[PDB]
RNA sequence: CCCCACUAUGCUUAGCCCUAAACCUCAACAGUUAAAUCAACAAAACUGCUCGCCAGAACACUACGAGCCACAGCUUAAAACUCAAA
């Protein structure tokens, strides 16, 4: 690494400085201090103060991305958002007075709940121990669980079955199945819920 | 080991190669100076030995030659302390002042003084754990109504921490032939450089490369990059900037503009805000590069 | 009997380690060649190490520590540091003898500055 | 004989293992050791003698709170020696080694997983 | 060694047998706390007086003799050969 054990990462949060400095605690205060001493690395081109900052799309299209090509990436998540925005802005005109209570046409909103309805819990960790292998029910951290429903849900996109379907089409309709409980990523969690339910037996080996 | 009459003739030939010194420069060697001294022998013995203890050097021996000795009685056997038979006799002394200052006070940054130069100031070895009783009473001695001899006492004991690394250097603010108040500044990102004029008012028109910002900067990352120093301290459409960039690619140049627009609105921001931009990293230049 | 019983002075030059050429240590052989930009660095690489093997020959087990070889123009300076051992109509002869070899050795003029010590200057034990 | 002065200054294991289990519990049940310890409701897992009879490891079911957990380690690791007295003045062993109470962390597992499969969605009738 | 069952025996009566780490491993009486207290450990160190007992280890809680309600028993209890230790 170019930056010395000195260098502190940056906070970019812009409202974490206009704390009024009556609200500071003694702990805050002190850190605050603190910070004034420290080396502070140069913030990386990515996140910024703006107010339409979302780390959970950065980090999609990071997942999305090959071979360092981040404008293409970027034109597909927000080609996806725009096209989750018109279907769901389809959907609302075509429907009756009380059904566009329930419509959601927020794409943001869209995006998270459906990668929440697809985060899994409940993981398996291989163990070879008696000469065989074991797969063994283990508890998912929150950042493993929010990996592995970025990566279902990019890799279920990535499916070759889909011929000459572009990428935002099928991730919009992919984000709206999964949006409704629906769609073969939660299956995809569905049967790992159950595949690991089938092995409670071999916690005993953690 | 170095006796008295050998620092005694050290001295001797000190003070005679300084008037021999100040005779070669053709100063005054009434007035010359151990300033004087080192600038004249980096002159006539010039050295960039990165190491500044491995360059020429011609020093008063006093600075240079470790020899101590102190006599702690004299002929008639009496030691000059009345403390002495303790084996401690500076610091216990000085513990008896500390507690004799805190009886006194019971009727009515900076960083502690580390073990070894406590030591160095009473020339006396100690260990940890009376050093740590040391720091306690002084301690103590503070969370009392400390007076004027007590805060200046303990300052005594008291190191300055000279790593306050809030001494980001504010540009001058300059002045164009208009009128306007400006700043310049540089930056530098990969092998992208950028030189920025920040105007003290302004419309919110950057001009990179003589070419509007949105037609420079095709992508918007760059522009959102652009846009993190004036975003950060709520200062949008409220300057012009007019910028040079050469050399990089399309995301290093726009690095490098940031830093340097960073960089010249240190000038027109409050102290705070500009501690404020430092811990958001927008002052600090990126040292990553291209690896062989 | 059975298996189972059974089972230094240095200089300033020699004391400090190679990686101090710049922060402690300094070069013996100073010349432009090696400079960017200028030229025949290898040529006077040679020059300096047949120089070295010379003056050791023409001075044997006399030269204290390493020499000093210093070029300026065409001019040659070997600043030499050698011991108080050898008589010193030797140490005249051998001037002579090596300035006159090597000035028509290289066709420049070559130049002496020896310098006598008592004894070797230790700086540290190794 | 002078206490005061004293006092200052293998299917054979597997069946030692089961009767100390059975004697423990049998000891934990009511106050004989102590009161605090009987309101604690310890509850054991297994208890496994060392192979050459140095140690007796009592393995204790943990909780999910941890001032609890700790609190149980104490009164057991201060009630050890009592519990061996008795042990051995009941006449259920002749001799036992010193009992080492030992924290269960692998049924800490399989509570959360059962924690976690409660409220786990498996699909449609599946 | 663990589990089940069951004897001699543990119990009473009338006789025997007479052995134990039968030990506080401290012989009984009287006295002292002053001396360097005092090899060590055990259990603070001693004095007066009396009885019993001991004089390298092993042979040996043995052999022989004698006595005994005891008969593969108990008490008393050696020597030869051997060793430089115990
Ligand atoms: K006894
Ligand atoms: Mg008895
Ligand atoms: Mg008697
Ligand atoms: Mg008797
Ligand atoms: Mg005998
Ligand atoms: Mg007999």
């Amino acid at each position: 690494s170019r930056y010395s054990p000195e260098f502190k990462d940056p906070l970019i949060d812009k409202e974490y400085y206009r704390k009024p400095v009556e609200e500071l605690t003694e702990e805050e205060k002190y850190v605050r201090e603190l910070k004034k001493t420290q080396l502070i690395k140069a913030a990386p081109a990515g996140k910024t103060s703006s107010v339409f900052e979302d780390p959970v799309i950065s980090k999609f299209t990071n997942m999305m991305m090959i071979g360092g090509n981040k404008v293409l990436a970027r034109s597909l998540m927000i080609q996806t958002l725009e096209a989750v925005k018109r279907k769901q802005f389809e959907k609302y005109h075509a429907a009756s007075a009380e059904e566009q209570a329930t419509i959601e046409r927020n794409p943001y909103t869209i995006f998270h709940q459906a990668l929440k309805n697809c985060e899994p819990m409940i993981g398996l960790v291989p163990i070879l121990k008696g000469g065989r292998f074991y797969q063994v029910p283990v508890p998912l951290p929150d950042r493993r669980r929010r990996f592995l429903a970025m990566k279902w849900m990019i890799t279920e996109c990535r499916d070759k079955k889909h011929q000459r379907t572009l990428m935002p089409e099928k991730l919009s309709h992919k984000l709206l199945e999964a949006f409704h409980n629906q769609g073969p990523v939660i299956k995809r969690k569905h049967d790992l819920h159950k595949m690991a339910e089938a092995n409670r037996a071999l916690a005993h080996y953690r | 080991t170095y006796t008295e009459d050998f620092i005694k003739k050290q001295i001797e030939e000190f003070n005679i190669g300084k008037r021999h010194l100040a005779n070669m420069m053709g100063e005054d060697p009434e007035t010359f100076t151990q300033e004087d001294i080192d600038r004249a022998i980096a002159y006539l013995f010039p050295s960039g030995l990165f190491e500044k203890r491995a360059r020429p050097v011609m020093k008063h021996p006093e600075q240079i030659f470790p020899r101590q000795r102190a006599i702690q009685w004299g002929e008639d056997g009496r030691p000059f302390h009345y403390l002495f038979y303790t084996g401690k006799q500076s610091y216990y002394s000085l513990m008896h002042d500390v507690y004799g200052m805190l009886l006194n006070l019971e009727k009515h940054g900076s960083r502690w003084l580390i073990k070894e130069e406590l030591e160095e100031m009473l020339v006396e070895k100690l260990s940890d754990l009376d050093y740590m009783q040391f720091i306690r009473l002084l301690e103590k001695l503070l969370t009392s109504q400390c007076g004027a001899a007590e805060e200046e006492f303990v300052q005594r004991f008291r190191r300055s921490v000279t790593l306050e690394s809030k001494k980001q250097l504010i540009e001058p603010v300059q002045y164009d032939e208009q009128g306007m108040a400006f700043s310049k500044s540089e930056g530098k990102r990969k092998t992208a450089k950028a030189e920025a004029i920040v105007y003290k008012h302004g419309s919110g028109r950057i001009k990179v490369n003589g070419i509007d910002y949105q037609l420079y900067f095709p992508i918007t990352q760059d522009r959102e990059q652009l846009m993190f120093p004036f975003h950060f301290v709520d200062r949008l459409g409220k300057h012009d900037v007019t910028c040079t960039v050469s050399g990089g690619g399309r995301s290093a140049q726009a690095g490098a503009i940031r830093l340097a627009m960073a960089k010249a609105l240190c000038s027109f921001v409050t102290e705070d805000e500009v501690e404020w931009m430092r811990q958001a990293g927008l002052l600090t230049t990126d040292p990553r590069v291209r690896e062989r | 009997r059975e298996l189972p019983c059974a089972w230094k002075p240095v200089t300033y030059e020699e004391a400090h380690a190679p990686h101090y050429i710049a922060h402690r240590k300094g070069w013996l052989s100073l010349h432009t060649g090696n400079l960017d930009g200028e030229d025949h660095a290898a040529e006077r690489t040679v020059e300096d190490v047949f120089l070295r093997k010379f003056m050791w020959g023409t001075f044997p087990g006399c030269l204290a520590d390493q020499l000093v070889l210093k070029r300026r123009g065409n001019q040659l300076e070997i600043c030499a540091v050698v011991l108080r051992q050898l008589s010193p109509h030797k140490y005249y002869f051998l001037v002579g003898y090596s300035e006159t070899l090597l000035s028509y050795f290289y066709k420049c003029p070559v130049r002496l500055h020896l310098q006598t010590v008592p004894s070797k200057v230790v700086y540290k034990y190794l | 004989k002078n206490w005061l002065k004293k006092f200052a200054s293998h299917a054979r294991l597997r069946a030692l293992n089961g009767l100390l289990y059975k004697a423990l519990t049998d000891l934990l049940c009511t106050p004989e050791v102590s009161q605090e310890l009987y309101d604690l409701n310890v509850e054991l897992s297994k208890v496994s003698l060392t192979p050459d009879f140095s140690a007796c490891r009592a393995y204790w079911k943990t909780t999910l709170s941890a001032e609890q957990n700790a609190h149980m380690e104490a009164v057991l690791q201060r009630s050890a020696a009592h519990m061996r007295h008795l042990l051995m003045s009941q006449q259920t062993l002749r001799n036992v080694p010193p009992i080492v109470f030992v924290q269960d962390k692998g049924n800490a597992a399989l509570a959360e997983l059962d924690q976690l499969l409660a409220v786990a969605d498996f699909g449609p009738r599946d």
